[PDB]
RNA sequence: UAAUUGCGAUAACGAACGAGACCUUAACCUACUAAAUAGUGGUGCUAGCAUUUGCUGGUUAUCCACUUCUUAGAGGGACUAUCGGUUUCAAGCCGAUGGAAGUUUGAGGCAAUAACAGGUCUGUGAUGCCCUUAGACGUUCUGGGCCGCACGCGCGCUACACUGACGGAGCCAGCGAGUCUAACCUUGGCCGAGAGGUCUUGGUAAUCUUGUGAAACUCCGUCGUGCUGGGGAUAGAGCAUUGUAAUUAUUGCUCUUCAACGAGGAAUUCCUAGUAAGCGCAAGUCAUCAGCUUGCGUUGAUUACGUCCCUGCCCUUUGUACACACC
């Protein structure tokens, strides 16, 4: 199916991977990778703890974060 | 220069309140507060079984506030929402008493209100003070 | 002492919304709380909008006491947004100046969304035979 | 690919026996000196541009 | 004593088709027939300074399948 | 549609033919007028009425109308 | 912020009540997966079981499904009130029970047996197939199955 | 009473269900 | 940009971005034109306003439905289907999200991203049903300019939601890459997808 | 403004054609200060068919 | 033209009914009369925050003033006005300006002449005739039945989910109703997860329930394309309210069981603006029971401003052997 533990092995490629894509939203994580969306929205969590990512519109519905800086 | 909780966001206002009363240790959080579910309308208990007592009693106080006095079955209303009832069309149903009723008998065991003429309960100013005190530190969230 | 406070009032649908325009050190509030905070959230610039096309200074001098009685949690933005920028003109009406008056005016019937002209827009009776004032029920015939 | 600009003229009468057709003139935007009717689909007023595809053609009544 | 029953005339019986109601009654009840109990009463109120009358029968009139004369003479308005 | 009636019409015709110079190409004034040389049962009509009068008027001045 | 690895300490299918539990999908709902447990009640069993309820079923220690297994069996001992209870005052026993696992169609059958037995309204309607309350069965419950 | 009821074959739902429909209960005309 | 206060807040980040220019939610209007003619005086981007929701009416005069901006009319295309009428306010924000999104995935300017997308999705001569003599036929007629903006309108806000159904997708966001996909000609959007088979059909029939 | 609604039809045939009556009751007080005679005299000075008048004397 | 509504044409002239007028209700009034059962301003008394005079509350009346929002009386208001374009340049229609309002201003009440073997003898102490009248087809009493289930049609409800569900929090209506020889609307306190309970309480009512703090909705989260926590039918087990009486489950509550339904074939209904649709609310019924009607307000659009293609109707023409009138 997909995937809702960090597989340490697929944890490697959130931080190698997502200063690629410069829209990375709640879903994009998702079809991009594998995660089951509960764990998207953490991975938020934590790419935003030192942000690899950086914020722009953050909402309950919706997730809206561009590149680097 | 003279804050009053009328000047602060209601989810900002009642999010600190509610961790504030959280970390004040003696709120009087009744025994049951983790097999009910606020009301029959409802489908499943409140998700934050940890502080939503504190939470349900934080919204009591700032609603409270801004007002007279209001009852237990005002509040039950207040809370209370629509609901499922099936394969029927859904109507409004009111919420729990034993969980309103005991959130503000035990507020005045810490003295945010108190028994009001006319009825039901009035804002203390004991309590006013503590909100409008609180309130500042969340209108100074400005680093 | 009672001091020079204009009085004017705005509606939308059954909403009716009081306001209370002095002369004052600059406070604008609706209900018993700051014009920032009024979070029907999307709309906001809804009510901030008499502010700015006249210029935020005009409001540095005025007390704005708002208050929405009845209608929706959407009616009542429109309600508070038309009595708002209906008492700055009429403060003008009277203590100010005609000639300034007519900029006031003219902002914002260059823009009028409702703003001093009250939207006659009210429900339509249901009748009998359907759900709705025109929707019918349906029939079968056969 | 000849994509032709034409303000319209003047607006006929309504044709198509449906009744969702509007026949229409109008005025070839680069070369002002045409004046050709074109049958249109959508609510035309007079003015404004149509986008002609076959630039030629011309028909009439329409059902 | 304090229900008290009194008792007027009338504002002439030619303004009052609950006068002439009980009227028609009476006539054929007393073996008459339609149109002389009819143009009858009709020409009372016209001649009563009404603007106009209509006495209208239905039922079984020449018995069998039953009919419905209308009777009516003047000037009458309707809808407003 | 907005077509007078002729119950007004007939009395605009009416107007006219009586009190002409009293009257003129103003709405409101001829309105008033309605009041003293008129009698009339309702208040909408009075004007109904009036709209009509003082539209003949400004093609009365203009040209004469028919009949 | 639960961006946790561990090595082997989770696991997919752990067999409970001799039932399929999946380990990838929420504890509280991965429960559920048995008949007799409903969310109310594994959203309760697992509140006083001192179980983190962020986890999903594949985590959780073995001494942790242990706590968990054991609560289901007495609720009535753990602090869980009896109208959390699918089988309160039996007809036959007097007490407070929660039936669980394969023992669902057990007691079950065993009522619509009581009221076969002693060949009563309610079981007689049962037995026939037809409606057992008093719904109607001149328009509806067609196609059957 | 009941006895014979539930204990009456030729009466439940399968001897129902077997049955087929009449093929006048689409049908008026009067 | 001389900004003052008074006895109430008002930030300056509300000061600022608007009594100098009323931008969007915070977008300029300036400096967006529509990058086809015949199109212009339909898909209204020049009076300025800030959010997509206005008490107008757009139902008494016949073609006084244009006079609205593009934007509040994209907006109300949204709330469709039952489940979603009278909604406004939550398209409002599913609209204020796309185009954010939109000014993500390609920088330039939303706004623009929007009409560039309302307008290469104008299908410009459509197929009408002539009576045809029993199995009838077709004949290429034109449409109006009002019916380019119209039915553009109509097949995106179909294409948007009609791929975010049963998929892990959220509508602004696909209110994002459908109004991208059309915002040049890509095929992939749903709204091109039908246009450019209606000018097929047309050519066919004339 | 009491209302009724119910069926023109006296049984039920026919289009359901629905019909509603109003009453219409209108309410409205005076205050007066005067001794002896004036009060039995406004009641009995101002009486009218139709009209349901009422005074009340003070306090509780 | 919406109209036999008018301009006109005129062997007709001039009129009556119908349509129009009219009445109701929804829209405007800083103009008139007023208000402790409606509101606000100041002022006492009094609480919090800053102490910068100030921001915010409390006091059903401390004192006084006022009528902007409120109520409803009296009138004002609109006439499709103003200009333009068209047309016999007539009735009018279109457009732009103003205006609260310019589609009969929106929506209704009413509404002719003629007709039906439409429907009602089960609304009537309305009624003819036949029936029937103590082994009563009168009546009352007990129980059952109107709901009985292989199935065919009609109106409806909830749904298939991510524009969603669940959990917190946000918090806003209008139309309405309510107890005399009684027991209705019910706040408040307390008790109970609940549904409820118990003790008091206001109200014959712009006074008390009630700010009906309704729902959709908004925000912060949890869940994550999985028949999944979407969906809630079926069924077991327990507790409660109505009633003399709940079994063939009245209704409510709590747990457990978790089916069909993955957008619905041929066919079809309704709809043009605060309308459609979604939403809930009061009132009817009512001891109890709404998935039903009658109304109300909240959120609020896509499209049309056209035509006779279809299906109905109306007018004129033409055919007729029909007149019990193409059953
Ligand atoms: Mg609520
Ligand atoms: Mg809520
Ligand atoms: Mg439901
Ligand atoms: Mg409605
Ligand atoms: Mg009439
Ligand atoms: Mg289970
Ligand atoms: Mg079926
Ligand atoms: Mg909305
Ligand atoms: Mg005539
Ligand atoms: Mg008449
Ligand atoms: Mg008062
Ligand atoms: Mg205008
Ligand atoms: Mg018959
Ligand atoms: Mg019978
Ligand atoms: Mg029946
Ligand atoms: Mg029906
Ligand atoms: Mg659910
Ligand atoms: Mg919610
Ligand atoms: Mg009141
Ligand atoms: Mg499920
Ligand atoms: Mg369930
Ligand atoms: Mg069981
Ligand atoms: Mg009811
Ligand atoms: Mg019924
Ligand atoms: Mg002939």
């Amino acid at each position: 199916q997909h995937a809702v533990i960090l597989d340490q092995e697929k944890y490697d490629r959130i931080l190698k991977e997502v200063p690629t894509y410069r829209y990375v939203s709640v879903s994009v994580l998702v079809d991009r990778l594998k995660i089951g969306g509960s764990l998207a929205r953490i991975a938020l969590r934590h790419l935003e703890k030192e942000g690899i990512i950086k914020p722009i519109s953050k909402h309950s519905k919706q997730a809206i974060y561009t590149r680097a800086t | 220069p003279g804050v009053s909780v009328r000047d602060v966001a209601a989810q900002d206002f009642i999010n600190a309140y509610a961790s504030f009363l959280q970390r004040q240790g003696k709120l009087e959080v009744p025994g049951y507060v983790d097999i009910v579910k606020t009301s029959s309308g409802n489908e499943m208990p409140p998700q934050d079984a940890e502080g939503w007592f504190y939470k349900r009693a934080a919204s009591v106080a700032r609603h409270i506030y801004m007002r007279k006095q209001v009852g237990v079955g005002k509040l039950n209303k207040l809370y209370g929402g629509a609901k499922s009832r099936g394969v029927r069309p859904y109507k409004h149903i009111d919420a729990s008493g034993s969980i309103n009723r005991k959130v503000l008998q035990a507020l005045e065991k810490i003295g945010i209100v108190e028994i009001s003429p006319k009825g039901g309960r009035r804002i203390s100013e004991n309590g006013q003070r503590d909100l409008d005190r609180i309130a500042a530190q969340t209108l100074e969230e400005d680093e | 002492s009672a001091v020079p406070s204009v009085q004017t009032f705005g509606k939308k649908k059954s909403a009716t919304a009081v306001a209370h325009v002095k002369a004052g050190k600059g406070l604008i509030k609706v209900n018993g709380s700051p014009i920032t905070l009024v979070e029907p959230e999307i709309l906001r610039f809804k009510v901030y909008e008499p502010l700015l096309l006249v210029g935020l200074d005009k409001f540095s001098n005025i007390d704005i006491r708002v208050r929405v009685t009845g209608g929706g949690h959407v009616s009542q933005v429109y309600a508070i947004r038309q009595a708002i920028a209906k008492g700055l003109v009429a403060y003008h009406q009277k203590y100010v100046d005609e000639q300034s008056k007519n900029e006031l005016k003219k902002a914002f019937t260059s823009y009028d969304r409702t703003l001093l002209i009250a939207d006659s827009r009210r429900p339509e009776p249901k009748k009998f035979g359907g759900k709705g004032a025109r929707s019918r029920f349906q029939k079968s015939y056969r | 690919t000849p994509v032709t600009l034409a303000k319209v003229i003047k607006v006929l009468g309504r044709t198509g026996s449906r009744g969702g057709v509007t026949q229409v003139r109008v005025e070839f935007l680069e070369d002002t000196s045409r004046t050709i009717v074109r049958n249109v689909k959508g609510p035309v007023r007079e003015n404004d541009i149509l986008v002609l595809m076959e630039s030629e053609r011309e028909a009439r009544r329409l059902r | 004593g304090t229900i008290v029953l009194y008792a007027e005339r009338v504002q002439d019986r030619g303004l009052s088709a609950v006068a002439q109601a009980e009227s028609m009654k009476f006539k054929l009840l007393n073996g008459l027939a339609i149109r002389r109990a009819a143009y009858g009463v009709v020409r009372y109120v016209m001649e009563s300074g009404a603007k106009g009358c209509e006495v209208v029968v239905s039922g079984k009139l020449r018995a069998a399948r039953a009919k419905a004369m209308k009777f009516a003479d003047g000037f009458l308005i309707h809808s407003g | 549609g907005r077509v007078r009636t002729k119950t007004v019409k007939r009395a605009s015709k009416a107007l006219i033919e009586r009190y002409y110079p009293k009257l003129t190409l103003d709405f409101q004034t001829n309105k008033r007028l309605c009041d003293e040389i008129a009698t009339i049962q309702s208040k909408r009509l009075r004007n109904k009425i009036a709209g009509y009068t003082t539209h003949l008027m400004k093609r009365i001045q203009k040209g004469p109308v028919r009949g | 912020s639960l961006v946790v690895q561990e090595q082997g300490s989770f696991q997919h299918i752990l067999r409970l009540l001799n039932t399929n539990v999946d380990g990838n999908i929420k504890i509280v709902y991965a429960l559920t997966t048995i008949k007799g447990v409903g969310r109310r009640y594994s959203n309760l069993v697992c509140k006083k079981a001192d179980v983190d309820l962020h986890k999903r079923a594949g985590e959780l220690t073995q001494e942790e499904l242990e706590r968990i297994v054991q609560i289901m069996q007495n609720p009535t001992h753990y602090k869980i009130p009896a109208w959390f209870l699918n089988r309160q005052n039996d007809i036959t026993d007097g007490k407070d029970y929660h039936t669980l696992a394969n023992n669902v169609e057990s007691k079950l059958r065993d009522d619509l047996e009581r009221l076969k037995k002693i060949r009563a309204h309610r079981g007689i309607r049962h037995f026939w197939g037809l409606r057992v309350r008093g719904q109607h069965t001149k328009t509806t419950g067609r196609r059957r199955a | 009473g009941n006895e014979g009821a539930i204990r009456d074959k030729t009466a439940g739902r399968r001897n129902n269900r077997s049955k087929d429909v009449t093929d006048s209960a689409t049908t008026k005309k009067s | 940009f001389t900004p003052v206060v008074l006895a109430t807040p008002i930030p300056e980040e509300v000061q600022q971005a608007q009594t100098e220019i009323k931008l969007f939610n915070k977008w300029s209007f300036e400096e967006v034109e529509v990058k086809d003619a015949s199109l212009v005086d339909y898909v209204q981007v020049r009076q300025p306003i800030f959010v997509a929701h206005t008490a107008g009416r757009y139902a008494n005069k016949r073609f006084r439905k244009a006079q609205c901006p593009i934007i509040e009319r994209l907006t109300n295309s949204l709330m469709m289907n039952g489940r979603n009428n009278g909604k406004k306010l939550k398209a409002v924000r599913i609209i204020k999200h796309t185009l954010d999104i939109i000014n993500v995935l390609t920088d330039q300017n939303p706004i623009q991203v929007v009409v560039d997308a309302i307008t290469n999705t104008g299908p410009r001569e459509d197929t009408t049903r002539v009576g045809g003599g029993g199995a009838a036929r077709r004949q290429a007629v034109d449409v109006s300019p009002l019916r380019r903006v119209n039915q553009a309108i109509a097949l995106l806000t179909i294409g948007a939601r009609e791929a975010a159904f049963r998929n892990i997708k959220t509508i602004a966001e696909t209110l994002a890459e459908e109004l991208i996909n059309a915002a040049k000609g890509s095929s992939t959007s749903y709204a091109i997808k039908k246009k450019d088979e209606l000018e097929r059909v047309a050519k066919s029939n004339r | 403004v009491l209302k009724i609604s119910t069926r023109k039809t006296p049984n039920g045939e026919g289009s359901k054609t629905w019909e509603t009556y109003e009453m219409r009751i209108h309410k409205r007080y005076i205050d007066l200060e005067a001794p002896v005679q004036i009060v039995k005299r406004i009641t009995q000075i101002t009486i009218e068919p139709g009209v349901d008048v009422e005074v009340v004397v003070a306090s509780n």
